[PDB]
C-alpha cells in the first residue's frame, strides 16, 4: 500500500469518527459509521494474508449487520417521532435495536465473538487502531443517548462482557487474543456506568486507551505476538519487558497504578445509585483479567525463559523505529492515580 | 542453589 | 571508534536549539499567563 | 493426618482455591471454544436479538 | 451528564471567561510539581527505551518533557478548579432556591437524644 | 400503523434473519445485506413521502449510495476469499478461532 | 529513509542502471570463488562483499573488529571440522549462525544497491547456504529436527528478498578440491572428509543450480574458465536482463524492501524463532551471563554515540 | 384495487423470503429483482416516482454485477433452487407461512400488535388532502441536495472516491 | 420474562406449594430452553434428533432444578412456619444443586452445586426481604 | 462526546434537516408543521427531563 | 528429598474425595468448631441471663 | 523428575519402577 | 511543642472534615433532586432549538 493512500485511509477513519462525534443528525452519524467501516477494511488488510482477509471479512460482516440494525432503529425512531436529532429516543423498540447495534459495534458480549478473531488476524499496527480508535464513535453515541438507554439491558451486557472477557483471556497464549479479551472486559467496565454517569465512562475510556496504546506499542517495539516470542525479550531488552509488567499490573487494576482510577470511580458512582451487588461482582470478576496479566508478567519479566543462540547477533543492533509517544503513554497509564480530582475537566 | 529460572519443559507449557 | 558514524553523532544543533527555544518559550508564556491570571483575579474581586 | 494433611493441604484448599480455579478453567475452555466460524456466532447473534426483544420489550 | 447541558456553556471551550474570577493555581502547587515529576519520569523512560544514559543523556529533551507536562498540568488544574467551583456554586444556588427540600432540622443536644447503650461483656 | 409498514418491517426482519443464518456461500449473505438495505430504503421513503418531509427526500438516496458502497466492499472481500481459497464458501474462513 | 522520503519523491528505480545487479559467485569449499568474485567486482565496478563468516556482524556493528566467541556466535568452524558429530550441537549452531550472518549480509547488500545504486558481488548467499546444511544432514552430523528448524527459519526470511540477477558457479571437482585443501595448510580443513564435499557438490548441482536457473541465468565455469576475469565479465555484460523478478519490481515493492533492509532487527526478526532445539537453546543463566558480558564491552552498553567510555561526548545535549 | 399497495408489499415479503432462504445466488438475484421492482411500485403508488424508479434502476444494475460474480465465484456444479434442498425449501416455506399468518391475523383482526400496533384499514386512509400545486415535492426535495445539502454532497462524494480507492487496495493482493 | 417472575413471586411464601413449584418449573424450563438454543447455535449438533435430545436434556435438568427448588422452599416455609427466613431458600438451592449433580451423575458436582446454589438462593431471599437492587435505576 | 463544533463555529452542517418545521425549498410545509412547531416552542430551553 | 516431597507437595495430587475422606474431613473440620460454638454460646447466654436478672456478683470486676 | 514420589502404582511394572526408585525390593515394596 | 497546638490543629481539622462530609451529603441530595426533577443547571438534556422553525408564509394556508 502506498504511504499516501495509507494516510488517506487513516484520515478517512478519523474523519468518520469525527463525523459521528460531531454531527447532530442521525443520518450523518450512520454515514460516519459507514465511512469508518469503508476506510477500516483496507487498513485491516494492509498486509495481505489469508488470515488478514478472513479478519476483514468477519469485521465487515459484523459491522454491516450492526449498521443495518442502527439504521433500522433510526428509521423507526423517525417514524414514531419525526425527528432526526440525537436526543431522547421516543420508541422503546427502536432504543433496543439501537442498543443491540451499538453493542455489536463495540463488541460487547454476547456480540464479542468477532473481536478475538479480527484482532488476531490483523497485525499489531491494525490491532491497536481496532482496539483503541474504533471504540470512540459507538461510545460517543451511547453517551449521547444514555438517558434513553434501558439500564437493565446495558448492565446485563456489561456484566456478561466482563465475565466473558475474563474467562476468554485465561485460555489464550496469543498476545493479540489476550488483548482482545481484555478489551472486551474493559468495554464492559465502561458501559456499566453509562446509565449512571457518562464522565466516568469517558475517564475509563481514556485510561484504557492509554494502557492499550502503551501495551500495543511495547509489543510492536518487541515484535512479539506470542508468550514464547515475548519471553525472549528479557534478554535483548529487559526495560521493555519490565515496563510491560508494570503496564500489565496497571491493567489489572492494582493500586497505586493508574488502572485503579476507572474501577474505583465506577464503583463510587454505582454505589451512589444504591447498586451494591453489580459493582462487587464486577470487582470480583476483574480477578480473572488480573490472573492472565500476572501469568504474562511471569512468562515475560518476573521469570526468565530460555533464549536462542541467534539473539547474540541481535544484541549488536539498535532499534531504528522510534515511537515518540510510548514513554508518555507508559507514564500516564501507571502513575496518574494521584491526579484523580482532574475528573472535573471531563465534565 | 541458583534460582529455578524456567527451563524448556516449563516454557513449552505456554 | 565506530566504523559507521553514529546516526546521532555530533549533536543536531538545529533540533537542540528548537527544543531549548520551545521550552524557554513555554516557561515564559506560563509565567506571563500566571501573572495575568493573578492580576485579573485580583481585579474581579478586589 | 487430621490437621496438617487433611484440613490444610486438602479440604481447606479444595473448598476455596482449588474449586474456584477449576470452575474458572472450565468456563475459560467453554468460552474459548477455538472454533471461529461465523455461521455459529451469527446464529448466536440472532438468538440474542430475539431474546433481548422478548425480555426487555 | 450533569454539567454538559448547563445554560450558557460554550462548546469546545477549555476555559470560560467566567473562570478568571477564580484564583489561578500557584506555580508552587503540589499537583503542578507532580505533573513536572511525571514529565521527568517520561523523560527518564524515553532515555531508558532508546538505550542512552538515563539521568544525563538529552537534558534538552527531559527539559522539554517537564515544561510541556507543567504547562498542560497548569491549564488542566485551572479547568478542574473552575469545574469544581461551578459544581459548588450550582449546588448552593439550588439549595437556596429550594428551601422546602433542604429544611433546617431541630437541634437536639445529646442530653436530650436517647441513643441506646450496647454493653460489651 | 398501516399494514404496508408492517410488511416492510417484516421484510427487513426476514432479510436480517437470512443474513444471520449463513448456509454455504458468502454471496447469499451479501444478498441479504442488499435486501435489508432495500427494505430500509422503502421504509424511509414511505415515511418521508407520507409526512411530506420535503427536505428529507434526499435521505433515501444517500442511504442507497452507502448501501452500494457496502455492497462493493462485500464484493471485493468475496473475490479475495475466492482468490485465496478457490470457493466463496463461508467455511473456509476458519483460521481465526475463538 | 522512510515513508516521507518515498512521498517526497525519492524513488529507487531512478538509481537502478545497467550495472545495478546483485552477483553471487558460488562454488564448493576452496574452489577459488573469492578471487573470481573480487575480479568481477573490480572490472564491473560493483562493490565486493567477502563471504560472511562468524564475525561478519561484528564488522558491520561497532569497531568492525571480531568479538569473543562466547559473545558473537558461540560456535567454531574449527571445532566442526575436528568433531562434526559433537553433542554440543556446534555443527547446527554454526550453520544457523552462518545463515543469520548471510541474511544480514544480503540485507546490507540490497540496502547498498537500493541506496547508492552500485551493484554488489557476494560470495554465495542465503539461497546457497542450505547446501552445507543438507551435506551435514546427509553425513549425519545434524539430525532431522535441525533441518526442519532451518527450513522454518529460511521460509520466513528469504521470501522477503529478491534472488540475485546473476548466479556465477565455479565447478572445481571434488578430487581437485581435496588436493587444494591438503595443500592449503589448514589441518582443520584437511580433516574434511570426501563424502562431505561430494554431498555439497550434489546439493549444488541438484537443487541450487537448477532452481536458480528456473529464476534467472546461471553462468558456470570450471577451474580454468574461472581464471579469465575478462571472459566472466563479458558474459555478465551480455546476459538477458529478462532473467530474474527484478524487472517485475516497481517503486512500491522497492520501498517495502528498502524499509525492510534498513531495520536490521526487523531483518533478523524471525532468526530467533522460539523453537527449543537443544542445539541452539541457550539456558537462562548462560543467556543472562553472556548478555551482561556483551553489555560491558566498550561501546556496547548504550546506543551508538552515547557511550562516554569510547570517546563519545556532548551526551548531555545529545 | 383499493389494496394495491398491500398486494405489492406482500410480493415484497415473498421476494425477501425467496432470496433469504439462500438458493443459488443466481435465483437470489431474481428474488431481489422482484422485490426491488415491487418496492418501486409501492413507492410510485405513494407518490415517489423518482425514488421508486431510482431503487429500480440502481438494484437492476447492481444485481447484474452480482450475477457476473455468481458465475465466477459462487458457481456450484449443481446450482440449487428453492425446491432443490430441504433446508432451502424449509426456509422458503417457513417464510411464506410466517407472511401468510401475519397477513391473515392483520386482515381478519383489524388491530394487530405483534411488536408495533398495526391497523387493518387500507393504506389510502393515511394519505393527505393537500395540494402541491405546480410541484413534484419529492423531486424538489431531492434536488435540494445540491443547494441545501452541500455537506451531504461533500461527504457522499468523498465516500465514493474513498470507496474506489478501497476497492483497488483490497483487490490487489 | 417478568410475567413468569410475577407468576412466581405473587404466590405468597409457604402458600400454594404446587403452584409455586409449577412457576419455578416454568422459569427453569425457560432458562433451559435459552441455554439449549445457545448451545445449539455455538456447538451445533450433528443431527436434528441429536439437537432435540440435547434440548430435552437441558430443559429437563433446568426444569427439575427449578421444581425441586420451589417445592423444597415452600415445604420448608410451611413446616418451619418461617416464610421470611433465607434458610428455606438455602435448603431449596442445595436441593436443586443435588438434583443437578444427580442429572450429571457426579457427587462433586452435586455438592458444589448444592453449596453455591444454596448461597445464591439465600442471597436472593435476603435481597427480596431488604430491597437489594441488582439493576438499580439511575438516581445519583 | 458530542463535540458541538457547529454551535461553536456557527456552521450549519445538518441542523437544517433535523426537523420538518425548518426552512424547506419553496416553503413547502410539513404535514405536521403546526404540531411540531408547538412542541418545539413549548419544550425550548426547559431541558429534556421537564419536556417529557 | 522424596520424604519431604511426599509429605508436602504430593498430598493433594494423590487425594481423591472418597466418602471416607469427605466424612473424616467434615467431622474433623466443622465438628470441633460447632462443638466449641455450642459450649461458648451456652456459657455466654448463661452469663448474660445472670447479669440481666441481677443474680451474678461483680463486686470488683472493674477491669475487663 | 522420575525420582520423585508419584501416584499410587497400579500395574506391576509401575510397582517395580517405584520399588527401584525407593531403593527397595519389588516383593518388599 | 505545647499540648495546645495539637488541640487547636485537631479542632481545625475536625471542622474542615465535618464541613466536607456535610457538603458531600448535600451534593448527593442536590444531584438526586436535580436528576429527578430536571429543574436545575445540571442534567439539562438538550431539546430542539426553536430558532430552526421557519416562521414564513408556506404554500398551504393551513400551515
Amino acid at each position: 500500500m502506498n504511504p499516501i493512500i495509507y494516510t488517506t485511509l487513516i484520515m478517512t477513519v478519523m474523519s468518520g469518527t469525527m463525523l459521528v462525534m460531531i454531527s447532530s443528525h442521525w443520518l450523518l452519524i450512520w454515514i460516519g459509521f459507514e465511512m469508518n467501516l469503508l476506510a477500516m477494511i483496507p487498513v485491516l488488510m494492509k498486509n495481505f494474508n489469508p488470515r488478514a482477509t478472513e479478519a476483514a471479512t468477519k469485521y465487515f460482516l459484523t459491522q454491516a449487520t450492526a449498521s443495518m440494525m442502527l439504521m433500522m432503529a433510526i428509521i423507526i425512531n423517525l417514524l414514531y417521532s419525526g425527528q432526526w436529532t440525537i436526543t431522547k429516543m421516543f420508541n422503546p423498540v427502536a432504543m433496543t435495536m439501537m442498543t443491540m447495534a451499538l453493542a455489536m459495534k463495540l463488541g460487547l458480549s454476547p456480540f464479542h465473538f468477532w473481536v478475538p478473531e479480527v484482532t488476531q488476524g490483523i497485525s499489531l499496527q491494525a490491532g491497536l487502531l481496532l482496539l483503541t480508535w474504533q471504540k470512540l464513535a459507538p461510545l460517543s453515541v451511547l453517551c449521547q443517548i444514555s438517558q434513553s438507554i434501558n439500564p437493565n439491558l446495558m448492565l446485563t451486557m456489561a456484566m456478561l462482557s466482563i465475565l466473558i472477557g475474563g474467562w476468554g483471556g485465561l485460555n489464550q497464549t496469543q498476545l493479540r487474543k489476550i488483548m482482545a479479551y481484555s478489551s472486551i472486559a474493559h468495554m464492559g467496565w465502561m458501559t456499566a456506568v453509562l446509565p449512571y454517569n457518562t464522565t466516568m465512562t469517558i475517564l475509563n475510556l481514556l485510561i484504557y486507551i492509554t494502557m492499550t496504546l502503551a501495551m500495543f506499542m511495547l509489543l510492536i517495539h518487541s515484535s512479539a505476538t506470542t508468550t514464547l516470542s515475548l519471553s525472549h525479550t528479557w534478554n535483548k531488552m529487559p526495560v521493555i519487558t519490565s515496563l510491560m509488567m508494570v503496564t500489565l499490573l496497571s491493567m489489572g487494576g492494582l493500586p497505586p497504578l493508574s488502572g485503579f482510577m476507572p474501577k474505583w470511580m465506577i464503583i463510587q458512582e454505582m454505589t451512589k445509585n444504591e447498586s451494591i451487588i453489580m459493582p462487587t461482582l464486577m470487582a470480583m470478576t476483574a480477578l480473572l483479567n488480573l490472573y492472565f496479566y500476572m501469568r504474562l508478567a511471569y512468562s515475560s519479566s518476573l521469570t526468565m525463559f530460555p533464549s536462542t543462540n541467534n539473539m547474540k547477533m541481535k544484541w549488536q543492533f539498535e532499534h531504528t523505529k522510534q515511537m515518540k509517544l510510548l514513554p508518555t503513554m507508559i507514564v500516564l497509564s501507571t502513575l496518574v492515580l494521584p491526579m484523580t480530582p482532574a475528573l472535573s475537566s471531563l465534565n | 542453589a541458583r534460582q529455578w529460572q524456567p527451563d524448556v519443559e516449563w516454557a513449552e507449557q505456554f | 571508534f565506530y566504523i559507521r558514524e553514529p546516526p546521532h553523532g555530533s549533536p543536531d544543533w538545529l533540533k537542540v536549539g528548537l527544543t531549548l527555544g520551545t521550552s524557554v518559550f513555554l516557561w515564559i508564556y506560563l509565567i506571563k499567563q500566571h501573572k495575568e491570571d493573578v492580576l485579573e483575579y485580583k481585579r474581579r474581586n478586589g | 493426618k487430621s490437621a496438617s494433611s487433611l484440613l490444610d493441604l486438602i479440604w481447606l484448599e479444595t473448598i476455596l482455591p482449588k474449586t474456584t480455579s477449576f470452575i474458572q478453567m472450565k468456563m475459560s475452555i467453554m468460552v474459548s471454544n477455538q472454533k471461529g466460524l461465523i455461521k455459529l456466532y451469527f446464529l448466536s447473534f440472532l438468538i440474542t436479538i430475539m431474546i433481548s426483544m422478548t425480555l426487555f420489550n | 451528564t450533569m454539567m454538559s447541558g448547563r445554560p450558557g456553556r460554550v462548546p469546545l471551550q477549555f476555559l470560560p471567561n467566567e473562570a478568571r474570577s477564580l484564583p489561578p493555581p500557584k506555580l508552587t502547587d503540589p499537583r503542578l510539581v507532580y505533573m513536572g515529576f511525571l514529565g521527568y519520569c517520561s523523560g527518564l523512560i524515553d532515555n531508558a527505551i532508546r538505550r542512552r544514559p538515563v539521568v544525563s543523556a538529552g537534558l534538552h529533551r527531559q527539559l522539554l518533557y517537564v515544561t510541556s507536562f507543567v504547562f498542560f498540568g497548569y491549564y488542566l488544574l485551572k479547568r478542574q478548579d473552575y469545574m469544581y467551583a461551578l459544581r459548588d456554586h450550582d449546588m448552593f444556588a439550588y439549595v437556596k432556591s429550594h428551601p422546602e427540600d433542604f429544611p433546617e432540622k431541630d437541634k437536639k443536644t445529646y442530653g436530650e437524644i436517647l441513643e441506646e447503650f450496647h454493653p460489651v461483656r | 400503523m398501516p399494514l404496508v409498514y408492517m410488511n416492510i418491517i417484516m421484510a427487513f426482519a426476514i432479510a436480517l434473519a437470512g443474513l444471520l443464518m449463513y448456509r454455504s456461500h458468502l454471496m447469499s449473505s451479501l444478498l441479504c445485506l442488499e435486501g435489508m438495505m432495500l427494505s430500509l430504503f422503502i421504509m424511509s421513503t414511505l415515511i418521508i413521502l407520507n409526512t411530506h418531509f420535503t427536505l428529507a427526500n434526499m435521505m433515501p438516496i444517500i442511504l442507497l449510495v452507502f448501501a452500494a458502497c457496502e455492497a462493493a466492499l462485500g464484493l471485493s472481500l468475496l473475490v479475495m476469499v475466492s482468490n485465496t481459497y478457490g470457493t466463496d464458501y463461508v467455511q473456509n474462513l476458519n483460521l481465526l478461532q475463538c | 529513509y522512510g515513508p516521507l522520503a518515498f512521498v517526497l519523491g525519492e524513488r529507487t528505480t531512478r538509481k537502478l542502471t545497467e550495472t545495478s545487479k546483485v552477483i553471487t559467485v558460488d562454488g564448493n569449499i576452496c574452489s577459488g570463488k573469492g578471487r573470481l568474485a573480487r575480479e568481477i567486482a573490480e572490472k564491473l565496478g560493483l562493490r565486493h562483499f567477502p563471504e560472511a563468516g562468524i564475525h561478519y556482524a561484528d564488522s558491520t556493528t561497532g569497531d568492525g573488529k571480531p568479538l569473543d566467541v562466547q559473545l558473537s556466535g558461540n560456535c567454531s568452524l574449527e571445532k566442526f571440522y575436528d568433531d562434526p558429530k559433537s553433542n554440543d550441537g556446534n555443527s547446527y549452531r554454526l550453520q544457523s549462525w552462518l545463515y543469520a550472518s548471510r541474511l544480514l549480509q544480503y540485507a546490507d547488500a540490497l540496502e547498498h544497491l537500493l541506496s547508492t545504486g552500485q551493484g554488489v558481488v557476494l560470495e554465495r548467499s542465503i539461497y546457497s547456504d542450505f547446501v552445507f546444511l543438507e551435506a551435514m544432514y546427509r553425513q549425519g552430523f545434524i539430525r532431522k529436527q535441525c533441518v526442519e528448524h532451518y527450513n522454518e527459519v529460511k521460509k520466513v526470511t528469504a521470501c522477503e528478498y529478491l534472488p540475485p540477477h546473476v548466479v556465477v558457479y565455479v565447478d572445481v571437482p571434488v578430487p581437485e578440491i581435496q588436493s587444494r585443501i591438503q595443500k592449503k595448510g589448514n589441518p582443520h580443513e584437511m580433516k574434511i572428509t570426501a563424502a562431505y564435499l561430494q554431498d555439497i557438490e550434489n546439493a549444488y548441482k541438484k537443487t541450487f543450480l537448477p532452481e536458480m536457473s528456473e529464476k534467472c541465468e546461471v553462468l558456470q565455469y570450471s577451474a580454468r574458465e574461472a581464471e579469465d576475469a575478462e571472459k566472466v565479465v563479458e558474459d555478465i555484460e551480455y546476459l538477458k536482463c529478462d532473467k530474474g523478478p527484478w524487472p517485475d519490481q516497481d517503486d512500491r515493492t522497492f520501498h517495502r524492501l528498502r524499509m525492510l533492509v534498513q531495520n536490521k532487527l526487523e531483518v533478523l526478526n524471525y532468526t530467533t524463532i522460539p523453537v527449543y532445539l537443544p542445539e541452539i537453546t541457550i539456558g537462562a543463566h548462560q543467556s543472562d551471563r553472556v548478555f551482561q558480558k556483551f553489555t560491558e564491552l566498550p561501546g556496547r552498553k548504550y546506543s551508538p554515540g552515547y557511550n562516554e567510555d569510547v570517546g563519545d561526548k556532548w551526551i548531555w545535549l545529545k | 384495487t383499493m389494496y394495491i399497495a398491500f398486494i405489492l408489499s406482500t410480493i415484497f415479503v415473498i421476494g425477501f423470503v425467496g432470496f433469504s432462504s439462500k438458493p443459488s445466488p443466481i435465483y437470489g438475484g431474481l428474488g431481489l429483482i422482484v422485490s426491488g421492482g415491487v418496492g418501486c411500485g409501492i413507492v410510485l403508488n405513494f407518490g415517489g416516482s423518482f425514488l421508486g424508479l431510482m431503487v429500480f434502476l440502481i438494484y437492476l444494475g447492481g444485481m447484474l454485477v452480482v450475477f457476473g460474480y455468481t458465475t465466477a465465484m459462487a458457481t456450484e456444479m449443481y446450482p440449487e433452487v428453492w425446491v432443490s434442498n430441504k433446508t432451502v425449501f424449509g426456509a422458503f416455506v417457513s417464510g411464506l407461512m410466517m407472511e401468510f399468518c401475519m397477513v391473515y391475523y392483520a386482515l381478519k383482526e383489524e388491530e394487530v400488535e405483534i411488536i408495533f400496533k398495526f391497523n387493518g384499514l387500507g393504506d389510502w386512509v393515511i394519505y393527505d388532502t393537500g395540494d402541491s400545486g405546480f410541484f413534484s415535492e419529492e423531486a424538489m426535495g431531492i434536488a435540494a441536495l445540491y443547494s441545501y445539502g452541500t455537506w451531504l454532497v461533500i461527504v457522499t462524494g468523498w465516500s465514493l472516491l474513498i470507496g474506489v480507492v478501497v476497492i483497488m487496495e483490497i483487490t490487489r493482493g | 420474562a417478568k410475567t413468569l417472575l410475577h407468576k412466581y413471586s405473587d404466590i405468597p411464601e409457604g402458600t400454594e406449594c404446587h403452584r409455586k413449584a409449577y412457576a419455578s418449573t416454568s422459569i427453569g424450563g425457560a432458562t433451559g430452553l435459552i441455554v439449549s438454543a445457545y448451545s445449539i447455535a455455538l456447538k451445533p449438533p450433528a443431527s436434528f434428533l441429536e439437537g432435540v435430545a440435547r434440548t430435552g436434556r437441558y430443559t429437563f435438568t433446568s426444569a427439575a432444578i427449578g421444581a425441586i427448588f420451589g417445592l423444597t422452599s415452600c415445604i420448608s416455609a410451611q413446616v418451619r412456619e418461617k416464610p421470611d427466613d433465607p434458610l428455606n431458600y438455602f435448603i431449596g438451592g442445595c436441593a436443586g444443586g443435588l438434583t443437578l449433580g444427580a442429572r450429571t451423575r457426579s457427587y462433586g458436582i452435586g455438592a458444589a452445586a448444592c453449596a453455591y446454589m444454596g448461597l445464591t438462593a439465600a442471597l436472593v431471599k435476603m435481597g427480596q426481604l431488604e430491597g437489594w437492587q441488582v439493576f438499580a435505576e439511575p438516581k445519583v | 462526546p458530542f463535540f458541538d463544533v457547529q454551535k461553536r463555529l456557527g456552521l450549519d452542517l445538518d441542523r437544517w434537516m433535523t426537523i420538518q418545521s425548518a426552512e424547506q425549498p419553496h416553503k413547502i410545509p410539513g404535514r405536521c408543521h403546526a404540531f411540531e412547531k408547538e412542541w418545539i416552542e413549548c419544550a425550548h430551553g426547559i431541558g429534556g427531563i421537564r419536556a417529557e | 528429598i522424596r520424604w519431604t516431597y511426599a509429605r508436602s507437595a504430593n498430598i493433594y495430587p494423590n487425594f481423591r474425595p472418597t466418602p471416607k475422606t469427605s466424612l473424616l474431613g467434615a467431622l474433623f473440620g466443622i465438628g470441633p468448631l460447632f462443638f466449641w460454638y455450642y459450649v461458648f454460646k451456652t456459657d455466654r447466654d448463661k452469663k448474660e441471663k445472670l447479669i440481666q436478672e441481677g443474680k451474678l456478683d461483680q463486686t470488683f470486676n472493674i477491669s475487663y | 523428575k522420575d525420582m520423585f514420589p508419584g501416584p499410587y502404582p497400579k500395574t506391576p511394572e509401575e510397582r517395580a519402577a517405584a520399588a527401584k526408585k525407593y531403593n527397595m525390593r519389588v516383593e518388599d515394596y | 511543642d505545647g499540648p495546645e497546638k495539637n488541640y487547636e490543629k485537631t479542632m481545625a481539622i475536625l471542622q474542615i472534615e465535618a464541613e466536607k462530609a456535610e457538603l458531600r451529603l448535600k451534593e448527593l441530595e442536590v444531584r438526586r433532586l436535580m436528576r429527578a426533577r430536571g429543574d436545575g443547571p445540571w442534567y439539562q438534556y438538550p431539546t430542539i432549538d426553536k430558532a430552526l422553525i421557519d416562521h414564513s408564509p408556506k404554500t398551504t394556508p393551513d400551515n
